[PDB]
């Protein structure tokens, strides 16, 4: 039996999908942030003045 | 596809730019451990 377990916690398959999951998790909190990238028109058509007289 | 051709240049540029954020984190990891090689000597 243990040399079944040592079959599959083997670690050349746990290093495997462990470096995965990284990767797939830096793909995907970085495609939030593109998914918020709007901030940058907003900061940018709106540089309004004028409403210094209406404050 | 002319259009699918403009979209996988846009597409490798998201690649391109994953990888810059991974050889980033492996060079300040780098930098830490001669901060500490340093201080072994």
């Amino acid at each position: 039996e243990l040399k079944y377990i040592a079959t599959e916690a083997s670690p050349a398959k746990v290093a495997e999908i462990a470096e995965d999951s990284d990767v797939y998790v830096s793909e995907i909190e970085e495609a939030a942030d593109i998914l918020a990238g709007d901030p940058e028109i907003d900061l940018g058509i709106d540089v309004t003045d004028e409403l210094n007289q209406l404050e | 596809e002319k259009a699918n051709l403009i979209t996988n240049a846009k597409v490798h540029i998201h690649k391109l730019n994953l990888v810059n954020r991974n050889y980033t984190k492996r060079a300040e990891i780098s930098r830490k451990n001669a901060k500490i090689a340093l201080r072994r000597g």
